[PDB]
């Protein structure tokens, strides 16, 4: 009847199989369940050979990271008190710094949990919901919010140093980016396409810029740019857009070092000398630190809905929408490898430190590979 | 090139005549200027529109061809992912109430569940700039004065399809109405306003509380002909004791007076019959509530798909309104007004049909006529009535009528007999209130018989009359000649629509005889239908409907056979036939008169038996009581739901009838009429569409509960009834 | 004629309350009495300067009330001549 | 379709306002003013020699045509 | 339904069409040839022609929106004079509604919404094209049709003196008296203002409309 009238503008088949070497799932875990039906910026965490899980529903797993072995583990959910139970709705992925481990919410909560024991040690009402991951900085933990607002809270008790609005337009794409930190100074980015830096204080500026090209009048070809956590490195920073333009910048400060052909992208990471970067096409391309200029370009992985990459072992890795994993070589982008993990839903961002890979997938579960 | 044609491929799940409007808000237009390049700017606006209807993952490819001069189609096709689907739904510094509660009030959802696949959660942003609202009132009604929508967000996944909303929010504190003060240009209606406006101090402060105390006040002047007053309202708030000591101020403006009173629309109504159906008055000051129950009083006459008032300032000149009755006459004035034909088809291999007209645009000084005219069995039944529900301008009304009636007893549960019966009426109807109407008339009727079969229940009348035919005989007359007093009452409100949604209709309708006259029953009838529109708003709706009749000799004489309550009609109890319902007759024996050897009439001994002989006629029963319980629903289809109000409905129907004088000691060897035990059910659905001719109503209905008697067919076609 | 039937109620003209009334004083101009009573809702067709207003009303069957109130004018539209009368009977 | 074959100019309508109504005044005494007659609902005294529907060519004008 | 034929031939046909009185295919080939060449030399004439053709097979509403969308396209043009008049005639026959009445339904008093617009265009047009060829029939339409408005207030009138709305009644005549007194319906209806000022007991004020009703015996 009209079943097939309606439409499904297609995401393509899944490239070459045949690989350098082949990858193995070493081990794997239950986490919760999960991302679901609800798309959320939920990675998980490692340090200490220690797996900090963490799953939607509100269950914080510490898992040892050699095993599918356990340690301290919660459910931050709602007592519920002859009153309706309400998951957590646990977000904004997970940090680890001394005697805690930080974690969001999509509700006004960031929970610090314990490393030594797992019982929440402080939460905070932030400012509408931690989408953002937070991060440390030796004594602050530095936050962003759905509200387009950056938050900054002091690590011991949670309570806020500092407030920064940075504007939103309607029909966001998320309201959400980590805060990095670097050379001593805040870079954030958010949604009506500014990325913004600050002197880890009293919420004053270093700057603004703004990463706004296309000017499409349509809100949806101008969602507004970045979401993406920008990074520095010799106090060279890059941002990157939605739609609209990648840029290498200053951070001393805002000016343009230069601007790239990168739109459609939401996830990126970079190492001593590159950019590795995925995209809303898959597209996935490398770059140099310098000028942004193109290392290389393919796009065999087109429309496959990939997480953010990481470099990996020497090589890039990332995942893939229909549970894959995809190994790419660092200069050529050729396909290293493959395998298939997930079997329900994995678009949430890859981890790795320690020689571990570790994903975690929709349908809230944990896989740690290796190669 | 001029663009000579667009073609449009795909555009699923959207209106056409949205896309064509928005071509134009585009720039672009068949015969528009156009070139290769200028479509870029016209794929993109497409997109950007789909993008604005919420098909954001939405893209379009366009393609031109020329036309032999060069002329130019612009064929458009239009590719989606399944857009807008909404992942979740959030609010945030909430702290009152869990997050389920508020969006179970939201027209958005998150999840749509398992157990409802209506409604759907494609997010819309003209649905979400409502219930932001609706969010906005729910908590001010709980009483959450502070309460703000704090920077209200949406967000949309990195694949585009994906939706969710965060609306960040502070609650604040609930607070009590621990005052209300009232002040201004009142006019002195403080006396009732206030009485409006009574609360306990502890009662907890209510946005809808206040915004129902304003449409009070407004009503309240509105009734006094304070038409346009301004009305504010304004909070003292104690935070720091957390109350509203609220404050509504009130400037009366003029008391508005109707210089005119419009009937526009009304195309086939005289003007007349419209303006009878007034309360207020042109002329006169306003009153809101008074041009309120003008238009229900045209709802209520039923002429009019739609009423609507526009209570006009008069341009150049304050305190003057004209009322606007702005109306639409139901059946698109098609010629002889109000018509009625019907076909009574159903399962039954024969039928019943139907003829007539009413409407009152009839001849001499405009008097109405309406005329019916009908087979059912092998019977002819026909009539003439006259009417003026004006007879004077008061509304005492006038209605008089000549019929007809023959009826010969081939099967149809038709009892074995030649029946004919001529009759008149002539009715005075005072309205003694607003809502009601009594009824007063002289009636007439002439009945004469012939081949009369003898038959317990016709006979056990006849003989206590006298003059009696022979029984073991059939080739047998009778006759009566009456005159009576007909006599009735009504009370009618209806939020009518035209099919009601709310308030009561109750019917009463009876006679008795002068003294003397060839009868002496008297005959009480009672009709109802109570509609109630659930949830308090006018579309979805539950009905109660009820019949209840009486008749029993006064000094002997008890009601004839002839004018007993038949039931099973189709606008009474579906499913059953058209007269089968309560009592069977009973024959007495005889071998046959006047009888064809070809040809079937039951309980000749040369057919049947010599003993007192039932057949599955049914003469109807000296007492009823019916009921129907009916759930109102819509139907779309390509005559959508809007554009043709088709109504259906489910509904319990239930009936009784029976004979209050059946000997059921001496006559005893059969069912007993005497007692309503044999109550019927059935369970039906009902659909109702209206043309040039007027309502037709197709019915389906089998038995719950069916008896011996109860002869039924599952569907019949049907027309009309009008009231 | 009359019999008991629900006559409904039936208002014409002009509201009169005491307060309303003892605002028409003869210095007053046209542009004035406008807002005393509100606008008179009749006029003389035939061009005097005049204006008419009746409170009146019909509670029925039974009962009938009316104020007549005539306000003549100096042809400025400057009031001079001011009548009242509760209505008379007969038929 | 149903149609009556001929005389395509004609009301759909009837024909009876050509006849009607005559243009019938009033005459107000002396003493008396008639209240002014309002406007828009007034209408001149005509040339008269005009055609009238009944026999009037109601077939839309002719623009110039050509390309 | 119509060939893509060269311009001049398909208003040919459409031409020939409307002279046969084929009124439903002339329509069809009208509205494509519209469509088709909106912007071209004939757009104009096949606006007139729409026009007609809307209003002969009685597709009044139709051939109203064509009135108004030539008007507001083309508000200088020749024969602007045959659009007014058709407003006109469009608005008169829209009360119309059929033919079954003709052995006595008086009409007249139904609904003055559409006679009131046809009289307000009728007279746009009387006034400002007084030269045109419709000038007489648009006078004579016009005294009709004032007459016919005239006729719909009286029964109004009516009606309240029936209830006895008198102050109803009197503000009805009046307004009669100063629009369209120079009608049959008013110098019927001064009888009921004389009869409604004087169960108003006003017989000050009713004297003076009985002297200009007896000055009107004749």
């Amino acid at each position: 009847l009209f079943n097939s009238e309606e439409d499904v503008v297609k995401m393509s088949p899944l490239p070459t199989v045949e690989n350098q070497f082949t990858p193995t799932t070493a081990w794997s875990t239950s986490v919760g369940s999960g991302i679901g039906n609800f798309y959320s910026n939920l990675h998980p965490a490692l340090a200490d050979n220690v797996v900090y899980a963490a799953d939607r529903a509100g269950l914080v797993k510490a898992l040892n990271a050699d095993d599918g072995k356990e340690i301290w583990s919660v459910s931050l959910a709602e007592k519920d008190g002859w009153f309706s139970k309400e998951p957590a709705l646990l977000s904004g992925g997970v940090t680890v710094s001394g005697g805690h481990v930080y974690i969001g919410s999509e509700k006004a909560q960031v929970y610090a949990l314990n490393t030594s024991d797992g019982t929440v040690a402080w939460q905070t009402k932030v400012a509408g919901e931690a989408l953002s991951r937070p991060v440390v900085s030796d004594g602050l933990v530095l936050i962003h919010t759905s509200n387009g607002q950056l938050q900054a809270l002091n690590e011991a008790d949670g309570a806020v140093k500092w407030t920064v609005n940075l504007d939103m337009p309607s029909l966001s794409l998320r309201g959400e980016s980590a805060p990095t930190t670097a050379f001593g100074a805040a870079v954030v980015g958010g949604d009506n396409g500014r990325v913004s830096a600050v002197l880890m204080e009293q919420g004053q500026m270093i700057w603004q810029q703004r990463i706004s090209q296309a000017t499409g009048s349509t809100e949806i070809d101008r969602l507004s740019d970045v979401d993406t956590t920008p990074v520095v490195v010799n106090g060279v920073v890059f941002a990157l857009a939605y739609n609209g333009n990648l840029t290498a910048l200053d951070l001393r400060s805002g000016q343009i070092m230069w601007k790239r052909e990168l739109g459609s992208v939401n996830d990126f990471i970079v190492d001593g000398n590159r950019i590795y970067l995925v995209d809303q096409n898959d597209r996935v391309m490398a770059l140099t630190i310098d000028g942004g200029v193109t290392l290389w370009t393919q796009s065999d992985l087109l429309h496959r809905l990939l997480t953010s990459p990481v470099l990996y072992n020497g090589n890039l890795v990332v995942g893939d929408s229909e549970g894959y994993l995809h190994w790419i070589n660092v200069e050529d982008g050729r396909f290293v490898a493959q395998q298939k993990v997930d079997s329900s839903g994995f678009q949430t961002e890859p981890v790795a430190a320690d020689g571990k890979l570790l994903i975690q997938a929709k349908d809230g579960t944990v896989y740690s590979i290796t190669r | 090139p001029t663009i000579a044609s667009i073609t449009f491929s795909g555009n699923k799940s959207v209106k056409d005549d949205m896309l064509k409007q928005n071509l134009e808000a585009s720039g672009v237009r068949v015969g528009e200027s156009l070139d290769r390049t200028t479509i870029a700017d016209i794929e993109k606006g497409l997109e950007d529109f789909y993008y604005s209807v919420g098909k954001y993952s939405a893209s379009v490819k366009a393609v031109v061809t020329p036309l032999p001069r060069n002329r130019v189609d612009l064929k458009l096709v239009f590719q989606e992912g399944v857009s807008a689907e909404i992942q979740q739904i959030n609010i945030v510094g909430n702290h009152a109430f869990t997050t389920d509660e508020l969006i179970s009030h939201f027209q958005l959802r998150d999840e749509v569940p398992w157990w409802n696949v209506v409604g759907d959660r494609k997010y819309q942003k003209q649905k979400l700039a409502g219930d932001l609202e609706t969010l906005r009132s729910y908590y001010l009604d709980r009483g959450y004065a502070r309460f703000n929508i704090d920077s209200t967000q949406v967000s949309l996944t990195p694949d585009k399809k994906g939706i969710y909303v965060t609306v960040n929010i502070t609650e604040g504190d609930q607070y009590k109405l621990s005052g209300v003060e009232v002040s201004g240009n009142l006019a002195g209606h403080s006396a009732e306003i206030e009485q409006l406006t009574k609360i306990e101090p502890g009662e907890l402060y209510n946005g809808t509380k206040v915004t129902k105390m304003e449409d009070d006040i407004k009503k309240l002047l509105g009734r006094y002909g304070y038409a346009y007053p301004r009305v504010q309202s304004m909070p003292e708030i104690n935070d720091a004791d957390k109350t509203v000591k609220l404050r509504v101020n009130v400037d009366a403006g003029n008391r508005f007076y109707v210089r005119k009173i419009r009937f526009e629309g009304n195309d086939t109504s005289k003007d007349a019959v419209l303006r009878r159906e007034m309360r207020q008055m042109e002329g006169a000051w306003l009153g809101s509530d008074l041009v309120d129950q003008g238009k229900e009083r045209l709802n209520r006459l039923g002429f009019f798909e739609t009423v609507d008032t526009d209570t006009q300032r008069v341009p150049g000149s304050p305190d003057q309104v004209d009322v606007v009755y702005k109306v639409k006459e139901r059946n698109t004035l098609v010629p002889r007004g109000s018509f009625n034909f019907g076909i009574g088809y159903g399962t039954e291999s024969g039928v019943s049909f139907q003829a007539g007209v009413q409407q009152d645009n009839w001849l001499g000084t405009g008097y109405a006529v309406g005329i019916n005219g009908t087979k059912n069995d092998y019977q002819t039944y026909a009539e003439l009535s006259v009417t003026n529900p004006y007879f004077t301008v008061d509304g005492v009304s006038l209605g008089g009528r000549l019929f007809y009636n023959d009826f010969q007893a081939d099967d149809a549960d038709l009892s074995d007999y030649t029946n004919k019966s001529y009759g008149t009426d002539v009715t005075l109807g005072f309205p003694i209130n607003e809502y009601n109407s009594l009824r007063a008339g002289l009636g007439y009727v002439h009945n004469s018989l012939s081949n009369m079969q003898p038959q317990v229940a016709m006979w056990r009348y006849l003989y206590s009359m006298g003059e009696h035919p022979s029984t073991s005989d059939q080739d047998n007359s009778f006759k009566t000649d009456d005159f009576t007093f007909n006599y009735g009452w009504t009370y009618n409100k209806l939020d009518r629509g035209y099919f009601p949604t709310d308030g009561s209709r109750v019917n009463l309708t009876g006679k008795v005889t002068i003294p003397g006259s060839d009868n002496e029953y008297y005959k009480v009838t009672l009709d109802t239908a109570t509609y109630v529109p659930i949830d308090d708003d006018h579309k979805w709706v539950v009905l109660g409907r009820t019949r209840w009749g009486y008749g029993d000799g006064l000094g002997g004489k008890e009601m004839p056979f002839y004018e007993n309550f038949y039931a099973g009609g189709s606008s009474t109890v579906r499913g059953f036939q058209s007269n089968t319902i309560g009592p069977k007759a009973v024959y007495f024996p005889h071998q046959a008169s006047n009888y064809d050897p070809d040809y079937d009439y039951e309980c000749a001994t040369q057919d049947g038996a010599k003993d007192l002989c039932k057949s599955d006629d049914a003469v109807g029963g000296n007492a009823m009581a019916v009921a129907s319980l009916e759930f109102i629903t819509p139907t779309p289809f390509i005559s959508d739901k809007y554009a043709n109000s088709v109504r259906t409905s489910f509904f319990w129907d239930m009936g009784t009838v029976w004979d209050t004088n059946w000997d059921s000691s001496q006559y005893s060897g059969y069912p007993d009429y005497s007692d309503p035990s044999n109550i019927r059910m059935s369970a039906g659905i009902a659909l109702q569409w209206m043309s040039p001719l007027g309502p037709l109503v197709f019915s389906y209905a089998q038995p719950f509960k069916k008896y011996d008697g109860d002869k039924a067919e599952q569907f019949q076609f049907n027309i009309g009834k009008t009231w | 004629l009359e019999r008991v039937v629900y006559r409904p109620d039936i208002n014409q003209g002009n509201y009169l309350t005491a307060n309303d009334v003892s605002k028409i004083r003869v210095g007053m101009t046209q542009q004035q009495v406008a807002y005393a009573l509100g606008t008179p809702l009749m006029s003389d067709p035939f061009g005097t300067n005049t204006w008419f207003y009746v409170f009146r009303q019909q509670p029925g069957h039974e009962g009938v009330t009316q104020q007549t109130l005539t306000l003549t004018f100096n042809s400025s539209g400057v009031l001079t001549n001011i009548d009242n009368k509760p209505a008379l009977s007969g038929n | 379709c149903s149609s009556d074959s001929r005389y395509k100019r004609q009301v759909s309508g009837d024909e009876a306002y050509l006849e009607a109504a005559p243009l019938a005044e009033l005459h107000a005494p002396a003493g008396m003013i008639l209240p002014v007659t309002s406007g828009d609902y007034a209408i001149p005294v005509t040339n008269g020699s005009g055609a009238v529907g009944k026999a009037l060519d109601i077939r839309p004008p002719a623009q110039p045509l050509a390309l | 339904e119509v060939p893509d034929n060269p311009p001049n031939e398909i208003y040919a046909t459409a031409q020939q069409k409307l002279q046969d009185g084929n009124w439903r295919q002339a329509i069809t080939q009208l509205e494509a040839l519209d469509n088709r060449y909106p912007f071209g030399p004939y757009s104009q004439q096949v606006q007139l022609d729409l026009i007609y053709a809307y209003y002969k097979n009685a597709d009044l509403p139709l051939a109203q929106a064509a009135i108004d969308r030539f008007i507001r396209l083309n508000p200088t043009h020749p024969n602007i004079d045959y659009v007014m008049y058709m407003r006109g005639l469009t608005n008169m026959a829209l009360d119309d509604s059929a033919l079954q009445g003709f052995f006595g339904v008086d009409r007249s008093d139904r609904d003055p919404q559409h006679a009131r617009a046809a009289f307000s265009d009728f007279s746009k047009l009387v006034r400002g094209y007084p030269n045109s060829q419709y000038t007489t029939d648009a006078t004579k339409r016009l005294v009709f049709l004032k007459d016919r408005l005239a006729k719909y207030e009286y029964s109004v009138a009516e009606y309240y003196t029936e209830r006895g709305a008198w102050v109803a009644v009197v503000n009805r005549v009046e307004g009669m008296l100063r629009d369209y007194p120079d009608t049959q319906a008013t110098r019927d209806a001064l009888p009921l203002m004389e009869n409604a000022y004087r169960q108003m007991q006003m017989n000050a004020q009713a004297e003076k409309v009985a002297k200009i009703i007896a000055a009107n015996s004749s």
